[PDB]
């Protein structure tokens, strides 16, 4: 999971 | 009744009318993406349009997207700051009619 | 004829409309922004989904801020008279009110203003949908157990 | 399928979920009020709830409010800067279900 | 039982809920803000409308910023377990993200945060509706002829 | 007409  | 601001002779609409903004996340928040499966929001949006676009008005489809994102996803991170977090999309409607993709 | 109610947008024009997808995966190194792994999955899923709804899907990858603005200007200057609606999907980094080109930010208002009712007359009265997968800040939602 | 971010053992919702913000006007804009009849938005909201709350889901009611405000009202001002202006309300939904005021 | 779908909020609790109306008409002279003629028409119309929907309507007039925050804190600390929903209506001057008390501004987020799912547990999972009649800036919409 |  990564953030934008 | 009568007043200064209704029943114009020449019909105008606001220039900002008839826009819909389907944001992936609430104002001020990060938005989450799975590096393998895609973004939580887009995956959910596509799934709900596939299922419901021949059946539901678009705001109702987007409400199902909100529910799916809110209930089904929670982040995983080795960094405690970023672990176990949630997301709610944000529907911003300046539409003036119902929208159905079918007729 | 019988009673007419006008509660739903007219969606039976010859064409559903355009679906423009801006898929920014790779950012110029100078910007410091990370690659957006998984965004191609999104862009492919959108293309399929909107194809099945009978939109004319156009994809663009890895556009600079100037290219984003040029694209939207050009699209807004097409004749949409025979189109029911317009969709734009933005997949990028972002902040509140901003989407990133590969070389820097674009205000979302600059993009949407091309489609204002007074500036894109062949879309006046028609739904203009902007779908935005991007951050809107740095807050994190801790949730609550139900 | 299986991954890191779905099917949690303990169900959470976002803390920002289940809010709806019915703004009178679009982001960045003034909102208009008639000094005698009330605000364009509230007058329209009350009229649409009176007519439709026993009949339509709330987002659909708010869409009718958008249409009413957008089409029926236009400002009058002796000041040209403020004359002949329009307004579109802005529905911001983080709801996860349909809302009906009846059952 | 038969199939259950859960697509609509449960609205058959014993009580529909509270409808809090904050009606700010008269501002302290020190603030420079004008009186909001017509707002009592609005507040009366809302009270009637929400009464007919079976909400418990509570009106407050001409609250300071501190009084707004105290009110919302207190309301958020009530037991809403037997209530289906919560409505708050704000009638005031405003700017983007801000509502005015009679003596100065309140961030809207400060108000809504009291009702977050983790901070007002008897409203978790229930719709929380904020209706906001206030400016959001200084732009004017010139419209387009149709 | 007045603005808020």
């Amino acid at each position: 999971d990564e953030v934008d | 009744a009568s007043g200064v601001d209704d029943d114009m002779a020449c019909h105008k609409i606001p220039v900002e009318a008839d826009f819909l903004y389907a944001y992936s996340t609430a104002p001020g928040y990060y938005s989450w993406r799975n590096s393998k499966d895609g973004s939580w929001f887009i995956q959910s949006l596509c799934a709900m349009l596939k299922q419901y676009a021949d059946k539901l008005e678009f705001m109702h489809i987007l409400t199902r997207v909100n529910r799916k994102v809110a209930t089904e996803f929670e982040s995983f991170s080795f960094d405690a700051t970023f672990h176990a977090k949630k997301q709610i999309p944000c529907i911003v409607s300046m539409l003036t009619k119902e929208l159905y993709f079918y007729h | 004829s019988g009673i007419s109610l006008d509660n739903s947008y007219k969606m039976d024009y010859p064409e559903m409309g355009l679906c423009i997808i801006i898929n920014n995966k790779n950012f110029h190194k100078s910007t410091g922004m990370t690659s957006r792994s998984g965004t191609d999955v999104d862009a492919a899923n959108l293309r399929e989904t909107f194809r099945n709804l009978k939109y004319e899907v156009r994809n663009k990858n890895d556009l600079t801020r100037e290219e984003i603005v040029e694209l939207m200007r050009d699209v807004s200057k097409e004749d949409h008279s025979k189109r029911s609606s317009f969709v734009c999907v933005l997949l990028s980094h972002g902040e509140e009110g901003i989407i990133f080109g590969t070389n820097g930010p674009v205000d979302l208002k600059k993009i949407t203003n091309f489609f204002r009712g007074d500036r894109c007359r062949s879309l006046t009265g028609k739904p203009k949908l902007f779908i935005i997968q991007a951050c809107r800040g740095t807050e994190l939602d801790c949730g609550i157990e139900t």
